[PDB]
DNA sequence: AAGCGACTCTGGTGGGACTCGAACCCACAACCTTT
């Protein structure tokens, strides 16, 4: 045990797992990430055709200006101005708290951070998809294949010297003729290289390698160039929202080399890259209940074919029927990649041994799980849920042991609404979660090697990050013409006096007593959350939803001297290696 | 060609494991299930008119106790588990805590006592005539099961127990100095000691010749234990040896016995498929039978390491018509493809051809079976799609032609979890489940075994007349097609009746009389089991005419044995004088050869009577009748149909079809009738039990 | 004093099983019902 109060104001026994997770994550990545993979798949500029303004217009998301909003920050004076920002534009970072809002033109339904090797100090980016129309909603049972756009947004390097006055820049987007995109996953490591890498003019230094899960039922694999390499290769007079039409590295789909009989699988609803070097496998969850895997380096004429355009088509090496219903979420075990967890809309969480797919290691039946997280150090999984089957007020966020330790599920956070999305920061050992109530919270897990029933009270381990509130001022236009979004942001500088501060009381009044909202759009709803996977910026968080606004937050209170030292150690090593 | 047979067998529990449907050589169907093996026995019921498949249902219950593998002393293993669970490293701790091989039963973990795999032996392995069932639980308990009485399956042995003892007494080293004794506190050695005894899959050889049979059990590390069983198998006493060979294949996935015959030279080996693609045949060198012999050198069938798992392997012998010789077709389900290889020994040595037949399914193959008589392969996927896949000979090797089977046209929207052809390819059994209802998921999931025809009655009749085996039990699935037709249409179709009379007129072997007897008995059922009463009485007379014939020909066999063997008072186990009088009794029987046989016997017979006594009376039984004996003062005993001694025992061997009866052999019986008592009954082939 | 980890302790609800309340069904005697 450990005693006293941490300098951020949390108890030392609450912080001690957070500090422990830093070392465990660093050692894991040293062992099982890498600095380069897929050397064959470097971006080629001649496959990046820039669409003209009149060619791009069908792909652009349709809202040209955000809803009107205002942001209140705990302990600052009330600004009182309503902000509004154009599609593909951003407000300036708050000079002291560095949060940023930017507008993507439609409701955000996929989002991921571009991974960067620790110590690189690079420019940070997010890839995201925002649906074209605020009012569209798509039936799961049917393939879509409409036009859409994948957006890459640059956040800068996010150093303390850089953050004041920062802005997000729309660096480019890809015109996608494959319907809406339900999941985005970058290759976890080895895809990035230095932007200054010397490569001949056709070859552009690789920013990353990205898998798209399409409602058209196929996975698209893009290797991404660094933006500076495109803009130097692009003619300077071109229109600045650079929308490219891009040939994939590969299209990943379910089939066989001569079976034209179209797959039952329907929409592709979830992705997971293999968490460990060399990341050679990619898994996807499908509407028909299958989990599918492709062996991306495969030479075999039974799995690889080259299309006339020169891109590959890949057919899977293995599939198995994981669920009786849509496989709404996957997580792949970091600590040993023979294990994967998948949850389905039959509301079972199933743990799998990928050597022995005929029987899950464990099924635990639960409420209707919307997203999983599997943090590196803990044997169990954290589950966000849809509330439709939970008892009133017993819905929320649960952590669920995979079962050897035998602990009861830990009710980490009560929620009224469905949590749409969740992510675990391996660096922090914490989760953040976003609600149809438009509240974003974070919660710190206990050290889950030790029985959670002795956790005296979970409430002291969780806090709000923001809540959006609609203020009057169902169609989207019928809402925005009559309401504005009041984003209320907490002081994340520290957790001193936490439970007596206004946002905690507001959150605790939200828990239990507050009521669901219907007969309006739910323009308030949050749809995605991602903690930063990178050690540089490890304390940063991004989220967005039905507003099509996207917000970047820095949880300054969990960024702490061990991580700041560990950053500087990794900074010095990287600069000593790569020059 | 394909229509459903009207029974659907509803299953109580979720279907479980690998290739979960099997149809045995003995026409019993087993479904490996999460709480039992459901065992379904096809009866060609001659005593009732119900046109359904008469399926008798029995089951093997799951074990009550979880099978912890022995990896060390009972204290040291617990110390090691505690160590790895406590390990501060995320990798070691979760690798231990997630692999159920180390945690077969736990606190919140669900038990894994349901069945992973099942593999029937060939016929003849049991203490009866029947085949045994090898059954592998998901917690790695490997057992051999038998149904000695009809009601209750019994575990004859546990092979996971025995192998753990064998390994423990050799410190888990197979070659005595192959390595130092590893520290069990090393997770690598702990994992190894588990891996080297975690069974993947298992298959029986043919019978080897006292008969013997081999069971190969394939472990996660690529070891194979070849068990050799003495026959008839009765328990641990019958385990003649265990010998372990090392395949060296990384991640073994599937196993089969290659067995080959050309130029009167037997050869055999094991074909092993990896989880990563490759397929290879291993020389099984460690064996002690003289009749079988082993492959000269390993032969690699597929080397590519493409990471398509070899989910299934089957092998079928084919007479190649252009190469004009015995050849062997290997087919393997690998991903959504069937790898095939045709192996053909020629004057040029072993000639090997291989390919992938391609474009079969848009999903991985979930199950495969081959018609052993023709090499027609059936393959299946969770689409509910089944595809017939026909080998067509080519001047060398084969081409495959294929066509979809329209299961949705007979079952509606369905998922198919497994298929199995019947031994003669008369039926395809198929596990089915409710499918996607126009893209909607089915709200509730129920498993059924369902059956569709694959042959018409007219092809079944042709195959029964030109039968190679000339054996009604081996062909009892084709027989059930003939039964179904005759019950449905209440007459014997003219071409079959005329053709059978021609076979009886020309060949006349007792198979064709047994076949005629079957048709007549089903016909008698069909007409409601007045002219109809006259018709019933007529064919009841015709049944008796052929039923008496099959008796008299068997009586002649019994007298034949009694004459050829030593005429000694050990004859008392046979009512020889009763049979002599009976078999010559009437000029209704013509056979001069029987009468001269009785002449030679009656010349050699003693004048001493040695009459059979009713035990409750110690009064004589006169041998009046075929079926049964009666004494004065009112007692009745069923007679045997193998020997003709009366069943006065409290236990006697009733035919599977109850058409017939026999004694258990006593130690007082000589060998030459201990042989005879093992015959199938004269009225049908079936195990008399 | 100040605190940790068991061990009860006070309340709220769901799962499957099961009571619940209704109409529907038999066959008869009562007699209304008809040339
Ligand atoms: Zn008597
Ligand atoms: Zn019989």
């Amino acid at each position: 045990h450990c005693r006293g109060m941490a300098p951020n104001g949390l108890p030392n026994h609450i912080m001690a797992p957070v500090w422990k997770c830093l070392h465990l994550t660093k050692d894991f990545r040293e062992q099982k990430h890498s600095y380069w993979e897929f050397a064959e798949w470097i971006p080629l500029a001649w496959k990046w055709h820039l669409l003209s303004e009149l060619e791009a217009a069908p792909y652009l998301p349709q809202e040209e200006k955000s809803p009107l909003f205002s942001v209140q920050r705990e302990g600052l004076p009330e600004d009182g101005t309503l902000y509004r920002i154009n599609r593909f534009s951003s407000i300036t970072a708050h000079p002291e708290r560095w949060d940023v809002s930017f507008f993507t033109g439609g409701p955000l339904w996929a989002l991921d951070w571009c991974p960067v090797p620790e110590g690189a100090g690079a420019s940070q980016y997010v890839a995201l998809f925002s649906s074209p129309d605020m009012n569209e909603t798509h039936p799961l049972s049917q393939l879509h294949s409409g036009p859409g756009l994948l957006q890459l947004w640059g956040l800068g390097t996010l150093q303390q010297e850089s953050c004041p006055g920062n802005r997000a820049h729309f660096v480019y987007g890809i015109a996608c003729d494959n319907g809406c995109i339900w999941d985005l996953k970058f290759c976890p490591s080895g895809a990035w290289e230095l932007p200054g890498t010397p490569r001949k003019a056709p070859l552009l230094p690789r920013l990353g390698l990205l898998a798209l899960a399409c409602s058209d039922g196929k996975v698209l694999l893009f290797s991404l160039p660094h933006p500076e390499a495109l803009l130097a290769q692009q003619p300077p007079d071109a229109v600045k929202p650079a929308i490219y039409k891009v040939q994939c590295v590969a299209t990943l789909q379910v089939g066989s080399m001569q079976a034209t009989d179209p797959s039952e699988c329907g929409q592709c609803l979830s992705l997971a890259w293999m968490p460990t070097r060399p990341h050679q496998h990619l898994a996807a969850g499908y509407y028909n209940g299958m989990v599918v895997f492709w062996n991306l380096p495969t030479n075999s004429p039974l799995q690889r074919i080259r299309l006339s355009d020169g891109s590959l088509k890949l057919y899977p090496f293995q599939c198995f029927l994981a669920h009786d219903q849509a496989v709404r979420t996957l997580q792949w075990c970091k600590a040993n990649s023979h294990f994967l967890v998948s949850a389905g809309s039959d509301r079972k969480i199933k743990f799998w041994d990928l050597r022995r797919p005929y029987e899950p290691i464990n099924s635990i039946k639960r409420f209707l799980s919307t997203e999983l997280a599997w943090l590196l150090p803990y044997n169990g999984v954290t589950v966000a849920q849809d509330n439709c089957y939970a008892s009133y007020g017993l819905c929320g966020i649960h952590y669920i042991d995979a079962g050897y330790l035998g602990f009861k599920a830990y009710f980490t956070a009560p929620r009224k609404g469905t949590v749409w999305s969740l992510s675990g920061s391996d660096w922090l050992g914490t989760i953040a979660a976003g609600d149809i109530s438009g509240e974003l919270i974070a919660a710190i897990l206990p050290d889950m090697a030790l029985n959670p029933i002795n956790v005296k009270r979970p409430v002291e381990r969780r806090f709000p990050i923001y809540k959006a509130d609609l203020i009057p001022y169902r169609t989207y236009t019928e809402t925005v013409n009559h309401h504005y979004l009041l984003f209320q942001d907490t002081d994340l500088g520290s957790f001193h006096d936490l439970l007596r501060r206004e946002p905690m009381l507001r959150m605790q009044e939200g828990e239990g007593h507050s009521q669901l909202c219907l007969d309006r759009l739910q323009l308030e709803a949050i749809h995605k959350v991602r903690f930063s996977p990178n050690l540089d910026s490890y304390g940063w968080l991004v989220s967005g939803g039905q507003s099509g606004l996207v917000r970047i937050h820095f949880v300054r209170g969990l960024a702490s001297p061990l991580g700041h030292r560990m950053q500087l150690e990794s900074r010095a090593h990287f600069n000593a290696m790569f020059q | 060609m394909v229509t459903r047979r009207e029974p659907a067998v509803k299953l109580q529990y979720a279907v479980s494991g690998l290739e979960p449907l099997a149809w045995s050589e003995d026409h019993r169907v087993s479904v490996s299930t999460a709480r039992s093996i459901a065992v379904l026995e096809l009866i060609c019921d001659v005593h009732n008119p119900g046109q359904d498949l008469v399926i008798h249902r029995t089951s093997v219950p799951a074990p009550l106790n979880s099978c912890l593998l022995k990896v060390g002393s009972k204290t040291e293993v617990a110390e090691c588990k505690e160590k790895f669970a406590a390990s501060k490293d995320p990798t070691v701790s979760q690798t231990f805590m997630l692999d159920r091989v180390f945690n077969p039963e736990g606190k919140a973990l669900p038990p894994m006592r349901g069945f992973k795999y099942t593999s029937w032996s060939p016929m003849g392995c049991d203490a009866n005539g029947r085949c045994l069932l090898a059954a592998l639980t998901m917690d790695n308990r490997l057992t051999i099961q038998a149904n000695l009485n009809r009601l209750q399956w019994v575990q004859l042995v546990d092979l996971t127990e025995i192998y753990g003892e064998r390994l423990y007494e050799t410190s888990y080293r197979l070659s005595k100095n192959e390595a130092p004794e590893g520290n069990l506190g090393d997770f690598a050695e702990f994992q190894r000691r588990h891996s080297m005894q975690t069974p993947v899959r298992m298959e029986w050889s043919g019978i080897c010749t006292v008969g013997s049979v081999l069971l190969a059990v394939l472990f996660e590390n690529g070891n194979i234990a070849v068990w050799q069983f003495q026959l008839p198998f009765v328990g641990k006493e019958s385990i003649s040896s265990c010998n372990t060979i090392e395949s060296g294949i990384t991640s073994p996935s599937v196993l089969f016995w290659w067995e080959y015959e050309h130029n009167n030279r037997k050869m055999s080996g094991l074909i092993v498929g990896s989880a990563f693609g490759p397929i290879k045949i291993l020389p099984v060198n460690l064996k002690a039978v003289k009749g079988y012999f082993t492959l000269r050198q390993p032969v690699i069938l597929w080397k590519e390491m493409d990471q398509l798992p070899v989910h299934s392997i089957k092998c079928v012998p084919l007479y190649h018509p252009y190469q004009k010789c015995s050849c062997s077709l290997v087919v393997a389900a690998r991903g959504s493809y069937v790898f095939w290889c045709l192996l053909l020994i020629s004057k040029a040595g072993l000639n090997v051809h291989n390919s992938h037949v391609t474009g079969l399914h848009s999903l991985p193959i979930v199950s495969m079976t081959a018609d052993k008589q023709n090499g027609t392969v059936y393959t299946c996927s969770s689409d509910g799609k089944v595809r017939q896949l026909i080998p067509i000979f080519t001047d060398v090797a084969l081409k495959f032609e294929h066509q979809l089977i329209k299961l949705s046209d007979v079952f509606g929207s369905v998922r198919t979890h497994g298929i199995a052809v019947s031994p003669c390819g008369a039926y395809l059994a198929i596990i089915t489940t409710e499918g996607m209802i126009n893209g909607l998921h089915p709200v509730n999931k129920n498993y059924q075994v369902q059956f569709v025809t694959l042959k018409t009655f007219e092809e079944a009749a042709a195959q029964l007349l030109e039968s190679s085996v000339q054996n009604l039990f081996k062909q009892v699935d084709l027989i059930d097609l003939v039964r179904w037709k005759i019950l449905k249409d209440k007459h014997i179709p003219q071409f079959l009746q005329e053709a059978l009379e021609k076979k009886i007129e020309s060949s006349g072997v007792t198979y064709f009389w047994r076949f005629k007897l079957f048709l007549l008995r089903i016909l008698y059922q069909s007409m409601q089991k007045e002219p109809m009463e006259e018709k019933l009485l007529e064919i009841q007379g015709k049944i008796e005419a052929v039923e008496m014939h099959l008796t008299r020909e068997h009586m002649k066999r019994v007298l034949g044995e009694v004459y050829l063997h030593t005429w000694i008072t050990e004859n008392t186990s046979i009512p020889t004088r009763g049979l002599c009088n009976f078999l010559m009794s009437d000029e209704e029987y013509d056979d001069r050869t029987a009468r001269v046989l009785i002449g030679h016997i009656s010349k050699k017979m003693n004048k001493q009577t040695f009459p059979e006594h009713c035990s409750l009376c110690k009064e004589i039984l006169p041998f009046t009748d075929r079926k049964q004996a009666v004494c004065s003062n009112g007692h009745i005993w069923l007679r045997c149909f193998l020997t003709y001694q009366s069943c006065q025992s409290l236990i006697y061997r009733r035919c599977l079809l109850h058409d017939s009866i026999a004694r258990h052999p006593a130690p007082e019986d000589p060998d030459w009738i201990k042989r005879l008592l093992q015959s199938p009954c004269p009225f049908c082939d079936s195990p008399v039990f």
